[PDB]
RNA sequence: UUACGGCGGCCACAGCGGCAGGGAAACGCCCGGUCCCAUUCCGAACCCGGAAGCUAAGCCUGCCAGCGCCGAUGAUACUGCCCCUCCGGGUGGAAAAGUAGGACACCGCCGAACA
RNA sequence: UGCCUCCUAAAAUGUAACGGAGGCGCCCAAAGGUUCCCUCAACCUGGACGGCAAUCAGGUGGCGAGUGUAAAUGCACAAG
RNA sequence: GUUGCGUGGUUCACCGCGGAGGUAGAGCUACUGGAUGGCCGAUGGGUUACUGACGUCAGCCAAACUCCGA
């Protein structure tokens, strides 16, 4: 028969998406959103990662927003 | 228009400036606007966008300084300086407002660091 | 043709810093200013 | 009818449920042949309901075919097991729905037409009517 | 102080004004720049241009050249993104207009078979464009200690909103048209 | 003179629209000037008979809970497979205003050579006030030479109504065979 | 309080475009490049020095739905859970599109005259 | 046969098949850091060689360009 | 799974509230493709019955389409 097994690989899934969502307490440094470029851009008091991830830079509760169409997350302490 | 294109020129540079910096309650934005005639200045601290204090060389005190328009910034400059500490702030955070760096925007700064105000 | 070289301080002849680069691109022996810690501070750091 | 070129040569079956929500309705004929099941109509098929119509009515008029069939649907080579692939493409298919207009004639005659038309649903997989332009 | 421009100020301001009823003193176009560019393909082999197309018009212009680099690939013209293929001057303020004044005195009436160019030559918003042939055009560069024969295209960019202004004030400057 | 009689909807959604269209009304939202729309269903058999005759349009008199009103349907949501009326959607005529309104167009003539002539769009929109002197606009033919196609512009449009479509629409087209 | 000047919120219901009107301070164009600084050439821009000119343009105001944008209600599609052979039905949710319409933004922080 | 990207995958994550598609086993001494500046493609109009498409000028153009390299997510505030 | 020792309501259900979504559906002049019929018309083709780009008017389609969107 035909060898069509031209197409059986796959990468490992890298379990991206939302982490913390609204409304939800977290301590500084824990990771809100991973993901691949900047789907959601770092608020107010969180940072960027090297990777794209939305750390919390401080403790508070998570929030999303809009700035300026720029879907956005951000702690509020 | 040249004059559309320098003023949308100059939004976009401020714009651009303005992504990193923004100025808070103690350490506020100093923020510039010269013209062609005056330079006025104006210390922000927008988490509410209340301007704290302003300075500029339409007042008769800075008009009737001797000397160009390099004197009339270190002029408003010592005027925003000393306007700060009267509100109670000693450290900001310097917005060229779009413009270079240099020439009367950078003798106003030079001034307000001179007499006290710190950034 | 990207091989790993290696930077070693100019005083202390510490061999630091690991890196690679493109023998082709720059045939010669390359410099760049790295932290020493033997020497606390910024020196030359010439390949070996 | 054959896609003159695919973005995709293997696609997954299209699915058979629903009724059709675009196309429903008569549109550039006045008479029209609307399906009121699901199938997958085929080129053949509809290439032969065709000139079904055609040849029923020979000259005048003039017939619409709002139905493309540009789905493939695969079949592994005769004699196989399962499981070493997909299979080539060698159906062309469209997707239809209860509710979609497949063909539509204007003709200037009524008889003849819905005479056609009948010949055509006669040549489908599937229970269809003539619906006209109210 | 170039005297076309003066002259300019002496009469052509207000002959624009009995001509058109602008409204306003400062609706009155003016030449605004004027660019010269080379376009040169014959650089991309050999990559000779510059004692060619750099020291003729840093003599003709008076001002340095840009080296206006390739920013596309085109397979039909052999030529790659990052080459020098072209060369361009934009002329502003009193040498701009003293180049004009040299050009329409002791230049222009000098290229051969020329009667006149054409005035159908503008795109529309009141800008100009044309070409020479040969840099013999100008005194100031001689035929013993020069190259190959080449020649500038030449936009004249005014503040004129249309084609008929732009030409109006263009033949007040003095350009030739038939 | 199209006398049409309603009743409020007590309750709207998916079971009561079912219940209704089974019980033989069908459901209906006046809204016109403004006002705040009404939730209403109409007797069926009743309205599927008013718009057979006096055209689609058939601007209707609506007698809801009593009190007298003037509806013209807007929208008329009829189900794919029955094609039976599933919701109308209705507005409000105050003796007289310009409400845009689609209005069928039917041809007269007969074209005398091997002609082929095609209908491209049933309906134009036209501009008209209340009661409809307006109705569908004849395209009278004699049966030229198929070269002439005949656009919105040289149209039988009566006298107080306007045709602000297009001025470039073709209705009909006359090709060879 | 104004057809004024100044910085943000917000990112089209705000945009874009069209048509008018506006110059007291101001924003601007504007006049120059001895004077810091600048052009992958250009004092165009950037930067500096000025106030002869001007609201033509930017900007501001007002009016336009034109191009766009927002957009119900209802109905439908779809659907969680039930009942039931499907077709279906009950019940809880409920679009997209379209329609009625909305809409030529709204709000916040100092100066000029006024007052 | 390991790794990466997508779809399958049923709107968190994850999810199989000898299911559907592609890439990788590098490259860059700048294509890294930072500071500052800029906006593309395409289309239209005019222009010596030059043409549909080289460079130029003016418009229009908010992203249809570009991104070292697959795809996805992103990036015009630019990451271009 | 069981069982010992700890912990103690942290589990789970329902109600409310705060959140991310791109499936169903739908839509596509919102992109990428597929694609039906008109009308105009660059080209090509033998002055032009032949071609019909691009647009424009309508109707549509998609696991790897998405302005949307349960
Ligand atoms: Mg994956
Ligand atoms: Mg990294
Ligand atoms: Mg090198
Ligand atoms: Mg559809
Ligand atoms: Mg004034
Ligand atoms: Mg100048
Ligand atoms: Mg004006
Ligand atoms: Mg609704
Ligand atoms: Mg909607
Ligand atoms: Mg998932
Ligand atoms: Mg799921
Ligand atoms: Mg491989
Ligand atoms: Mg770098
Ligand atoms: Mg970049
Ligand atoms: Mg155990
Ligand atoms: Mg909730
Ligand atoms: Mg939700
Ligand atoms: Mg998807
Ligand atoms: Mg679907
Ligand atoms: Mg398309
Ligand atoms: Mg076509
Ligand atoms: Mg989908
Ligand atoms: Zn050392």
């Amino acid at each position: 028969g035909a060898s069509s097994s031209r197409n059986g690989r796959d990468s490992a899934a890298q379990r991206l998406g939302v982490k913390r969502y609204g409304g939800q307490v977290v301590k500084a440094g824990e990771i809100l959103v991973r993901q691949r470029g900047t789907k959601f851009h770092p608020g107010v008091n969180v940072g960027r990662g090297g990777d794209d991830t939305l750390f919390a830079k401080t403790a508070g509760a998570v929030e999303f927003g809009i700035k300026r169409g720029r879907k956005t997350v951000s702690i509020v302490g | 228009s040249v004059s559309a294109t320098r003023r949308i020129s100059r939004l976009r540079r401020h714009t651009r400036l303005r992504k990193k910096l923004s100025g808070t309650a103690e350490r506020p934005r100093l923020v510039v606007h010269r013209s062609a005639r005056h330079i006025h200045v104006q210390l922000v601290n927008d988490l509410n966008g209340t301007t704290v204090a302003a300075a500029s060389s339409i007042e008769a005190d800075v008009r009737g300084v001797p000397g160009d328009k390099k004197a009339r910034s270190v002029r408003v400059g010592q005027l925003i300086a000393e306007r700060a500490k009267a509100a109670g702030i000693d450290t900001v955070v310097f917005d060229r407002g779009g413009y270079t760096y240099g020439g009367r925007i950078a003798a106003l700064a030079d001034a307000a660091r001179e007499n006290g105000l710190s950034f | 043709v990207r091989p790993k070289i290696t930077l070693a301080c100019e005083v202390c002849k510490h061999r630091n810093y690991i890196t690679k680069k493109n023998r082709r691109n720059d045939p010669d022996r390359l410099e760049l200013k790295k932290f020493c810690p033997n020497c606390g501070k910024h020196q030359a750091h010439r390949e070996t | 009818l054959i896609p003159r070129k695919v973005k995709h040569r293997k696609q997954h079956h299209p699915r058979q449920r629903g009724i059709a929500s675009g196309g429903t309705t008569v549109n550039f004929g006045d008479y029209g042949i609307q399906a009121l099941e699901h199938a997958y109509v085929t080129n053949r098929q509809i290439e032969s309901a065709r000139i079904a119509i055609n040849r029923h009515i020979k000259r005048g008029g003039k017939v619409w075919i709002n139905i493309f069939p540009d789905r493939p649907l695969t079949k592994k080579p005769a004699e196989t097991r399962m499981g070493s692939g997909k299979g080539s493409p060698e159906w062309w298919v469209a997707n239809v729905k209860p509710g979609r207009v497949l063909f539509e004639l204007s003709y200037p005659n009524e008889g003849v037409a819905r005479a056609a038309l009948t010949r055509a649903i006669h040549k489908l997989p599937i229970k269809a009517r003539i619906i006209t332009r109210e | 102080q170039p005297r076309l421009k003066e002259r300019y100020r002496s009469e052509i301001r207000d002959a624009l004004r009995k001509q058109f009823g602008y409204g306003n003193v400062m609706q009155i176009p003016t030449v605004t720049k004027v660019v010269v560019n080379m376009g040169v393909g014959e650089a991309a082999r050999d990559a000779k241009l510059i004692n060619g197309a750099v020291n003729d018009l840093a003599l003709i212009t008076g001002q340095k050249p840009e080296v206006r680099r390739a920013r596309k690939s085109i397979a039909q013209f052999k030529l790659r993104e990052g080459m020098p293929v072209g060369v361009r001057v934009t002329l502003r303020g009193d040498r701009m207009w003293e180049f004009l004044d040299r050009l329409t005195s002791i230049a222009l009436p000098r290229i051969r078979d020329f009667r006149g160019l054409s005035p159908k030559q503008f795109d529309g918003v009141g800008n100009y464009t044309f070409g020479l042939a040969e840099q013999a055009v100008f005194h100031e560069v001689d035929v013993d200690k020069i190259d190959r024969v080449r020649g500038m295209d030449i936009n004249v960019v005014t503040s004129a909103a249309t084609d008929d202004e732009g030409r109006a004030l263009l033949r007040a400057l003095g350009f030739p048209f038939k | 003179s199209n006398q049409l009689r309603v009743t409020v909807r007590t309750e709207t959604g998916k079971g009561a629209s079912r219940r209704a269209r089974r019980a033989g009304k069908i459901p209906a939202v006046l809204y016109g000037h403004g006002a705040e729309p009404q939730h209403l269903e109409l007797p069926g058999h009743d309205y599927a008979a008013v718009l057979r005759h006096s055209g689609t349009n058939a601007v209707l008199t609506l007698d809801i809970a009593g009190k007298e009103q003037l509806a013209l349907t807007k929208a008329l949501h009829i189900h794919p497979i029955r094609r039976t009326i599933q919701h109308a959607d209705l507005l409000v005529v105050r003796r007289g205003e310009k409400v845009v309104v689609e209005v069928s167009v039917v041809v007269e003539g007969q074209a005398g050579p091997d002609t082929l002539v095609t209908q491209e769009t049933n309906s134009i929109e036209i501009e008209a006030e209340a009661l409809s002197i307006p109705e569908q606009l004849t395209v009278s033919i004699e049966g030229a030479e198929p070269g002439t196609q005949l656009t919105a512009g040289q149209i039988a449009l009566p006298a107080g109504v306007s045709l602000i479509s297009d001025p470039d629409l073709l209705v009909v087209n006359v090709v060879k065979a």
